[PDB]
């Protein structure tokens, strides 16, 4: 699924120093039903000990697709934009 | 896509009939091509009302759009041919915008060209110009004047709204010209032109004999104020204490029209209906 | 000639007689022999420069400036320019009042204030109302121009419809002041030429007595507007000294700047226009004009088109001169003195493990440099990393003169260690640097 | 990383009877280091408690290409084709 | 940008009297249409006599040259016409192709279009066949051959071997056509004619009167006999018990060229050259 | 006229004399007047039917079919062939012989193994190679042709170059036989016309006799080849019965297939070509030709052009007759018994919970299929969940002919239970399923 929370930017922890604020949204929940043949194959892979299984994993929430890009002036009078930083779809990749 | 007025002179020229009437509008008209002092014509007048009149029933007599855009002044030389011559507000502001899509969306589409990534690197100025235009034409006036028009009462509040516009880049240059000489160089251009006319329609005084407007004139002076942002005519304040505004622009080396290149600048330095325009907006 | 006010202004009623006076326009003369010839705009004009009408109601004496009305205004006239008015009250209508064959000095705008009533019972007017327009006016008179009449006292419909009112005129403050309101005169004139470094403004009062006898006075104030009272002066004066390298060749070198101000007024064509221009330059050789000077920038700075040679000599002249015709021209001089005497390069490949005889000669700089700038009284150093900044002596440049940049003995140059240096290479007079610093490097491997 | 494994076909476990075989390839390792704006957000909402953080993740090493199209005759005579089954290139997605 | 032969004919349709030659040539002299033993004229060889000579001093006779990529055989036809003319084997072979980047990949290529996804549907022929084609042109002799020429001891082995090329989809049809009409739909065709040539050349008896050919003629057989593999000539082994090859086709109502109808056949059916090929791939 | 053999053979050596005879070959004839006239191809050739050379060496008599050398074949003719057979080693060289103005009937192959000798001493030839060909040959001869010589036993090179070496032969094993080798005859003949009914191959004994007599003796096959001598019979004989439906129309509707077979060979023409046509069709109304019969195909089942009515009647005789010419006639007969009597439909949208009298009357099939096929013996019924599966009578077709389907009352179903129901409509004549099933679907909502 797809989550919405609203933040004060410095909430982010990326560094920057300002009173401004945004929408943030995240992917997460379980989705790891195997769904392609190659995930087919890991999770039997796994059953029948074949592997070993030393790091491997299957499908995770991750998003597909992301948001416009947000501005912001801080206390210094310097303006950044964020890309890239939060979810608009979600998909198990 | 849309000409305007250079496609409708083109379709003009399609026709002979409406071609030649053309030709002798101008032959005969002065237009705005002499100054209006001067307005004499370039025959007589009888003469120039005939050809005018001659335009009448053909696809000539258009009005020029803003919608020329590499092209702005030759539409304009057309029609005028024809027509004549900390908490805070503004943090509040920024926080309403960002938690909108249709604002954060554009708030950032001019943020992006109209700042640097490094110290001696230098914007695009027609990039950061074209943006800015965009986020006064597609936000609602409720997000994008809060931005602009916020009040204020410390120096953390005014120092964030003079930067609204990204100064650095959309305003600010190298050396300041004269005001009268950048005047000219706004009504070449069709944009500026279009937009600095409204300026001075909108933001006029009362029309008694009394240098104030009316609270009905408001809304109406901000969009035509607002509208000068990413033109060569840009408008910022010009300190971070008050609410004069002015474009980059000054008054030295006037020679014989010093008058006149105060008096332009002093509508923008010293205006009471934009001041408490700006100021209706962001107190009651 | 110029009016000696930029607008005029009276009131206007209902039904006033044709053949009523309105007031005089006034213009003075900017050369002697000036006459002024009036004459009207075709319309007249209402709020916001509205054009109202064609005026079919007042006519101007062409040679004394007096405006009257040749028809009346009656209520259907003010209507016709009413409806004209584009919607806003009708309060003030104009018209332009030219002065030979609408702004000031040639262009005066004569403004009536309509009141939609008949003129008022002589017997209700108060002396202020008698005596002088509403507001009082304020003149315009060029120094350094002829005097003469520039003002009218007496309010032309009130003489004319109360002619049982006696109304005199005197000023007062004018004690040794070129202005004249003689007795019994009702006209204001100069006795000779105002000047502006004496007196840029003045403030009389004039005194009206109507009939018993009542007085009003009002201030009676005259702006002196600008003359070439005065010549430029150049700061510098002599500049004995100028100084340009020698034999340096250029679209435009700049010597030197010279300048100058006028005390004259910015404004005024008087100070600001200065010009400056090179009247000579001794001596004639070798070539006849050497330098030349931006005229109207008033950067004013010498720049030549032509060579230079060693001590030949060199003297120019400038002159100020605000302009042929009659300005003031004043000169300063200059002596220049000669100061007596393309592509950026590629990375540099050094194979590793190098060995054979210490010094590794190789590239140069010199032959460059002084091959673009025509020099050689000029010093050159090399600094960064392997020379003169960790890793210390690894190249080094010449004890000689020439530009010659060579790697020396640190035991012939590890790859594993350092695999590039970057190294910036100076030029320098006499201690001044000449040219921009080059960024010269240094790869540490085999082949290309 | 890349890892390549020699298999016969019904150790894949999708359901067919054969003697036929196959190299499988999978994705596996650590790479969780928060690369994008996005990862480097949950992190620090994590370490500032202020997500809570019900099921939501980083990066994961997937698949980002796949390999060719298997072909195998069954016991029964019958054809299959095994397609997006094993991985080409991997990355943290 | 050099036809070559193709190029020469179409100088010489150009000029009519060219062409009539050429037409009076084709219509006298049997060529190669027809088989040398019957070397039959149309008409009479005096007449095909005058018709050859009849070319002289015309654009026309020319040699055929290569460079005609597309229409090779196209060429040929002209050019000729004067010139003349479980553990097992088939395991290991599957095993090999899928544990190798080439095999694999054009083994899937061909099997994609060859199979169908539900019982009552059924391939594209042309995409099966076109795929199959590429299969044998790609695949270097090693893997290729391993599946189709495999040794077997046992029925899971031919049953296998059999299903190679997807019978069901590229060999099998509902009507089984004659032998003779069929060379006939193949020779029309580019492709068949020039693969069905190279089998006739490559797989023919040792020139001597024994009915066997060579060692050093193996390699061409079978590369000969694989190049049928796609075209409307498509062979395979008839049951899942011998090596006995042939196409869809019998000689059921052959008329009066029935002897020539299982002549043609044998050249498949019972084959001692290709059988001995075959074996000698998978055997020593 | 056909040859007798469709291959020849003998040996030729080096330097033998130029009017050596070499063998003759025969030609049967086909008619009673033909003549054969023997030429000989214009070439000679060798390995794989290269061809080698202009034949410069042997020629035919025309009429009589002896084949000998004009000129003789030196080392240098061996040569000139040799190295023209294209690198294989030249051990048979051949000639074509045509019987009138290469492949059996029309054309021999006449081969000769060259011996790169001297023809043999004659004391050193056995009987064996004295007697016959190194393999003996086989004849071929129509039956039902006229009878004549086919073989002639003396071996040319032989009796020419060994004279003196006396040779004789005859036939064994022909008693009541058609051959004849006359006492001293070299040749064997047929005495009347064969017929493969009779005897398809013989094997007699041809039994040479040199000189102290040596005898030799060698089969001697002969092999039928066709003759018309059967005629075609109709397995079927009468086909009584036939039927089609009343008046059917179709661009072919296939009333019914009678067949017919011949006795003699497929390969032969006789038996194979067999032919059908419909001779005659009473009656002749109300269309005088109703049907058609594939005459080729065989298939030969009668379709018919034009309409039918009730029973008219219908009474077609067929002919099998294998040819116009000469090829034997055969009859059958049979009598048509005339029966006596397009795009899909739409999902239908029907409204939940509807109310109102019992039945809803939804869609009608009947007037489409009668109108189609143009028939109402016909038995309309309604198959799948709602209809005889699971609910049960929901859906229901009529107990009256007239394919009219409606919804019962099911309490005016719910779509929140089921939303949509897929039914199959049959038709059938009487059993028989006329029409392909088609498929109805019934979905639950509203507006469409
Ligand atoms: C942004 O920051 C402000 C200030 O840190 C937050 O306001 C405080 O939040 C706490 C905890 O929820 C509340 O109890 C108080 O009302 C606030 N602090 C004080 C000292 O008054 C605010 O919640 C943050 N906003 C967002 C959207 O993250
Ligand atoms: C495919 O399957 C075969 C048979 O199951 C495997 O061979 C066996 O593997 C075991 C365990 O490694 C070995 O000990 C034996 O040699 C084999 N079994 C027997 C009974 O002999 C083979 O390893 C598999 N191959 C692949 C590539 O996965
Ligand atoms: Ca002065
Ligand atoms: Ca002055
Ligand atoms: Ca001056
Ligand atoms: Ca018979
Ligand atoms: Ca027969
Ligand atoms: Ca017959």
């Amino acid at each position: 699924v797809l989550t919405a929370i609203h933040l004060n930017v410095t909430d982010l922890g990326l560094g920057y120093e300002t009173k401004e604020e945004l929408i943030f949204r995240y992917c997460s929940g379980s989705c790891d039903a195997a769904e392609t043949t190659y995930d087919k194959i890991l999770k039997n892979l796994s059953r029948n000990r074949r592997l070993v299984s030393d790091k491997v994993g299957q499908a995770c929430c991750r998003p597909i697709a992301f948001d416009d890009d947000l501005s912001f002036l801080d206390d210094n009078l310097v303006y950044h934009i964020l890309r890239k930083h939060s979810a608009k779809r979600c998909g198990c990749i | 896509d849309r000409l305007d007025c250079v496609k409708a002179s083109d379709q003009c020229l399609k026709e002979q009939s409406c071609s030649t009437k053309y030709r002798t509008l101008r032959q005969c008209v002065a237009g705005k091509e002499t100054n209006f002092s001067l307005t004499s014509g370039l025959e007589a007048k009888d003469e120039c009302r005939s050809a005018m009149e001659a335009l009448k029933q053909k696809s000539l007599y258009n009005c020029r759009c803003k919608r020329g855009m590499k092209k702005e002044k030759n539409c304009l030389r057309i029609y005028w041919s024809m027509y004549q011559s900390k908490g805070n507000n503004c943090l509040d502001a920024a926080k309403a915008c960002n938690l909108d899509d249709t604002c954060k969306k554009y708030r950032s589409a001019y943020i992006t060209p109209c700042t640097t990534s490094m110290s001696n690197e230098v914007c695009n100025r027609r990039k950061c110009h074209k943006a800015l235009r965009q986020f006064f034409d597609k936000v609602p006036a409720k997000h994008s004047y809060g931005m602009l028009f916020c009040s204020c009462r410390d120096i953390a509040c005014t120092e964030r709204r003079r930067q609204t516009i990204v100064p650095v880049c959309s305003y600010e240059e190298r050396e300041r010209p004269n005001c009268l000489s950048l005047q000219d160089s706004c009504k070449t251009n069709y944009i500026c032109r279009s937009r600095l006319a409204d300026f001075f329609t909108n933001c006029q005084p009362e029309s008694r004999s009394v240098s104030n407007c009316l609270k009905e004139n408001y809304a109406d002076c901000l969009l035509a104020y607002s509208g000068l942002i990413g033109t060569v005519m840009t408008p910022n304040y010009v300190d971070s204490s008050s609410l004069s505004v002015a474009p980059w622009c000054d008054c030295s080396n006037s020679g014989n029209d010093l008058e006149d290149c105060l008096k332009f600048l002093n509508f923008f330095k010293d205006n009471t209906c934009l001041k408490n325009a700006i100021q209706a907006f962001g107190n009651g | 000639l110029y009016f000696s006010r930029d607008a005029y202004w009276e009131k206007l009623y209902v039904d006033q007689a044709a053949g009523t006076p309105l007031l005089y326009v006034h213009a003075l003369r900017d050369a002697p022999e000036e006459v002024p010839s009036f004459r009207l705009g075709q319309h007249l004009y209402g709020t916001y420069r509205t054009r109202l009408h064609e005026n079919n109601w007042i006519r101007i004496q062409e040679d004394t400036g007096l405006l009257y009305l040749q028809r009346s205004l009656d209520h259907s006239s003010w209507e016709k320019l009413s409806v004209r008015n584009r919607g806003f009250p009708l309060l003030t209508v104009y018209l332009k009042v030219f002065l030979s064959p609408c702004q000031w000095p040639g262009c005066a705008r004569v403004y009536f204030s309509f009141f939609n009533t008949s003129f008022p019972a002589c017997s209700s007017l108060k002396p202020r109302e008698l005596c002088f327009p509403e507001t009082r006016p304020s003149f315009r008179i060029r120094e350094n121009r002829p005097p003469g009449t520039f003002h009218q006292f007496r309010l032309l419909p009130v003489q004319f419809l109360c002619p049982q009112i006696s109304v005199a005129y005197r000023l007062l403050e004018g004690e040794g002041l070129p202005f004249r309101s003689a007795p019994d005169s009702l006209e204001v004139s100069t006795r000779w030429a105002l000047d502006r470094e004496q007196r840029e403004k003045y403030e009389l009062v004039a005194v009206c007595t109507v009939h018993r006898e009542e007085v009003v006075m009002v201030p009676f104030p005259v702006t002196v507007y600008d003359e070439d009272d005065s010549a430029p002066t150049f700061p510098a004066g002599v500049d004995t000294a100028s100084a340009v390298v020698e034999f340096k060749r250029k679209e435009d070198t700049v010597v030197a700047t010279l300048r100058v101000f006028d005390a004259d007024v910015v404004p005024a064509s008087g100070e600001l226009v200065r010009r400056y221009t090179s009247t000579l330059l001794p001596g004639d050789t070798w070539a006849q004009q050497t330098f030349r000077v931006e005229h109207w920038p008033n950067e004013t700075s010498v720049q030549a088109n032509g060579s230079f040679v060693r001590a030949t000599v060199h003297d120019y002249r400038l002159v100020l001169n605000r302009n042929l015709s009659i300005s003031e021209n004043r000169t300063m001089q200059l002596a220049v003195l000669v100061n007596d005497s393309l592509h950026l390069p590629s990375t540099y490949s050094l194979s590793v493990s190098r060995r054979a005889r210490r010094f590794a000669q190789i590239g140069k700089v010199c032959v460059e440099n002084c091959q673009a700038f025509s020099g050689i009284n000029v010093q050159y150093k090399l600094h960064s990393s392997g020379a003169n900044c960790s890793t210390l002596g690894v190249v080094t440049s010449a004890e000689d003169t020439s530009g010659i940049l060579f790697v020396n003995d640190t035991k012939a140059l590890r790859r594993p260690k350092c695999a590039e240096l970057h190294y910036m290479v100076v030029a320098t007079d006499q201690q001044t640097s000449r040219q921009a610093q080059a960024q010269l490097l240094v790869t540490v491997e085999g082949s290309y």
